[PDB]
Parts: structure tokens; C-alpha cells; sequence
């Protein structure tokens, strides 16, 4: 999966 | 110490009240610790860092910050104006592209890299990570980020900003790890900010200054945010040797502000860190 900046 | 006209965060997080101006600390400054910032990168060369930031890891074609959150993150930590430890070192780790996007995989082997890099870097009064970063559950990112934690590295994640239980979100929902929530400058949790049993803790959030590349400032709100605070204030009373790594999420939690904030619903720490520092 991608994470993202929060 | 006292740094009059201080960014409304900093100030608050050695106030016991909302509405103050002056940042107070003691002048040791978190010196001989370090943090790595695990985000898009940080402009080193910005004159707020003087010399204390250094890239040491990337997993894209550059180094440099392209976009900006990491050095915003990097500034709270440690910039000489908007950072709360104004004296640790300051090592980047680029696992973000320039759109703020990274595969889960690459997330674990950064984390796995400090798990390393710490024991190359002279950080006698200890070490810290911060990871203003995100996304839905990962039983992998979680058992990462225990596994830094493990490795003696105190580890400060955001809550991240759905407005929704935190449960559902890794690295958010490690249990063994220390998960920041956002709260605005007239205490009230941020409307965005997630919530729920695993949060340890809240530190200022909304409307944030701090640097941004291009030796440039700005303001942004977030949890990615209320994060660098914390693991500043972490990297601080490692220092003043108040805590170590495995504790430090527990004592920020027994010494910060109680029943301060509004906007918390049941089951949720109200909680607002807290230097406690007494000239
Ligand atoms: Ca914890």
C-alpha cells in the first residue's frame, strides 16, 4: 500500500 | 531560558495556560541527542538549522526536499526560531517523494535503517524518530515501528487527520510506540485530528510556523505537525536526563497538562504535552 504525508 | 514572541506551540507546551507568547526551556537544548526525521527530506542547508541537519538516507533519485513537509516537521523539532530542541542534531530520512507518497515497503526499511544508522551517530543522551506519515492498517508498518521502538529509539508517530478512531491507521494504532494528536491554540482538539484509546498524548497542531524550503516559512496544520513537538520535547528531557527512549511516551504522558482540552470525546486521553520547566 502507499502512506501519505499527514 | 525564554524566547519572547515564540510560535504559539512552543510557548504553550511550557505554559500551563493557553493565550502566552514566551517559549521557556532550559539552555541545554536537547544537545547530544538526536532525531531522525522519517518524512520527505530536510533542507539542511536552511540558515534556521545552522549546521545541525544532515541528510543521511534516501530511496528516491535525490535527497533533497522537494516538497516541503519534511523540513516543516525538521523545523519543530530543532530550527533555531521554530524548533523545540534548538540544539539536537537532525538526520533526514527520504522515504516520501516530492508528492508526499511512499510505498509501505519503503517505510519499513527506513525504519529499519535508523534501527542501524543510530549506531554510527553520536547521540549519548539518546535518539528519536518521528514520523509525521501514514496510511490504513498495516500489521507490517506496525511490527516495524515496534521493532525501532525496541531497538532503544523513542518513537513519536502521527495520529493522523480523518477526524475518525485511530485503530484503523499504522503506524497510528502500535501500541508500543507514542501516537500525537493535534490541538489548536485555544485547546481544542483539531477537528481533523483522529482520536481514540491509542493516542498517548496531543501537542499543538493548527496553524503551525515553521521552516520550508527555499529558506522560506509557513504555516500548516496537522498531526503530521502536532508530531515534530512532542519528539522535540522527547529529545529535550532525554537530555535534562529526566526519561530514557523506553519510557519517555509514559512520562510525557504523566507530567502533561490534564483535562486542558475540549472537543475529546469519551475514551480518549486529555492529555496536552508539557515541558515542565520552572526557571
Ligand atoms: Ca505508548
Amino acid at each position: 500500500a502507499a502512506a501519505s504525508v499527514k | 531560558a525564554a524566547q519572547t514572541n515564540a510560535p504559539w506551540g512552543l510557548a504553550r507546551i511550557s505554559s500551563t495556560s493557553p493565550g502566552t507568547s514566551t517559549y521557556y526551556y532550559d539552555e541545554s537544548a536537547g544537545q547530544g541527542s538526536c532525531v531522525y526525521v522519517i518524512d520527505t527530506g530536510i533542507e539542511a542547508s536552511h540558515p534556521e538549522f545552522e549546521g545541525r541537519a544532515q541528510m543521511v538516507k534516501t530511496y528516491y533519485y535525490s535527497s533533497r526536499d522537494g516538497n516541503g513537509h519534511g523540513t516543516h516537521c525538521a523545523g519543530t523539532v530543532g530550527s533555531r526560531t521554530y524548533g523545540v530542541a534548538k540544539k539536537t542534531q537532525l538526520f533526514g530520512v527520504k522515504v516520501l517523494d516530492d508528492n508526499g507518497s511512499g510505498q509501505y515497503s519503503t517505510i519499513i526499511a527506513g525504519m529499519d535503517f535508523v534501527a542501524s544508522d543510530k549506531n554510527n551517530r553520536n547521540c549519548p543522551k539518546g535518539v528519536v524518530a518521528s514520523l509525521s506519515l501514514g496510511g490504513g492498517y498495516s500489521s507490517s508498518v506496525n511490527s516495524a515501528a515496534a521493532r525501532l521502538q525496541s531497538s532503544g529509539v523513542m518513537v513519536a508517530v502521527a495520529a493522523g487527520n480523518n477526524n475518525a478512531d485511530a485503530r484503523n491507521y499504522s503506524p497510528a494504532s502500535e501500541p508500543s510506540v507514542c501516537t500525537v494528536g493535534a490541538s489548536d491554540r485555544y485547546d481544542r482538539r483539531s477537528s481533523f485530528s483522529n482520536y481514540g484509546s491509542v493516542l498517548d498524548i496531543f501537542g499543538p497542531g493548527t496553524d503551525i510556523l515553521s521552516t520550508w524550503i527555499g529558506g522560506s516559512t509557513r504555516s500548516i496544520s496537522g498531526t503530521s505537525m502536532a508530531t515534530p513537538h512532542v519528539a522535540g520535547l522527547a529529545a529535550y528531557l532525554m537530555t535534562l536526563g529526566k526519561t530514557t527512549a523506553a519510557s519517555a511516551c509514559r512520562y510525557i504522558a504523566d507530567t502533561a497538562n490534564k483535562g486542558d482540552l475540549s472537543n475529546i470525546p469519551f475514551g480518549t486521553v486529555n492529555l496536552l504535552a508539557y515541558n515542565n520547566y520552572q526557571a
